[PDB]
């Protein structure tokens, strides 16, 4: 029948986003005041 | 008080063809037509380029592309004649003949 | 107790980092 | 969650250091 056909046109799709980010940014910056912490302990 | 920029296009039916002629290419092989259209000559102007193409079927390439204004000069280039193949056969022996190494009986 | 850390990309780094702070 | 278990932990932390 039809001759073999063409696939059309990809569109990809980025995940990460930066408010999202700004969101990670809250996650990773009490790890460090957290590390202040135990340090302090520790010593 | 610009310099001149050149362009050449190879092949050039392989990308520019009649609009609508073609069908089931997903539509690819349309919209760079007009986006060539319109970048040679649309609303803003430009005075210092050039556009060379090359082809071996002249008669399929879209006609919106060949009016005045965007590919005005067409050539043909055809077979020569006894003066222009004694002309080429000149040129591609000169350096033969300068280093001795042609026979005289040719 | 659950979780410590939200998940925007789950993946593996998210899963280890969680275990240390339990 | 995360409010509940963090909270707990410095204040276990502040506790220590007293």
């Amino acid at each position: 029948g039809n001759p073999a056909i063409f696939a059309s046109g990809i569109i990809m799709d980025s995940s990460i986003s930066k408010q999202a980010l700004s969101e990670i940014e809250t996650r990773h910056s009490e790890i460090i005041k957290l590390e202040n912490s135990i340090r302090e302990l520790h010593d | 008080n610009s310099g001149l920029h050149i362009i050449i296009f190879d092949e050039i039916d392989a990308i520019c063809k009649q609009r609508g002629s073609m069908a089931g290419s997903t539509g690819v092989h349309d919209t760079v037509v007009n986006q060539l259209l319109s970048k040679i000559d649309g609303v803003e102007q430009l005075n210092n380029i050039l556009v060379i193409g090359m082809t071996n079927r002249p008669d399929l390439i879209d006609e919106a592309l060949l009016r005045p204004g965007r590919l005005e000069v067409k050539m043909e280039i055809g077979l020569p004649d006894e003066k222009g193949r004694l002309q080429i056969l000149h040129i591609h022996t000169a350096r033969m003949r300068g280093h001795q190494l042609l026979s005289a009986d040719v | 107790s659950g979780g410590f850390i939200r998940r925007v990309t789950n993946d593996a780094r998210e899963n280890e980092m969680d275990e240390n702070l339990e």
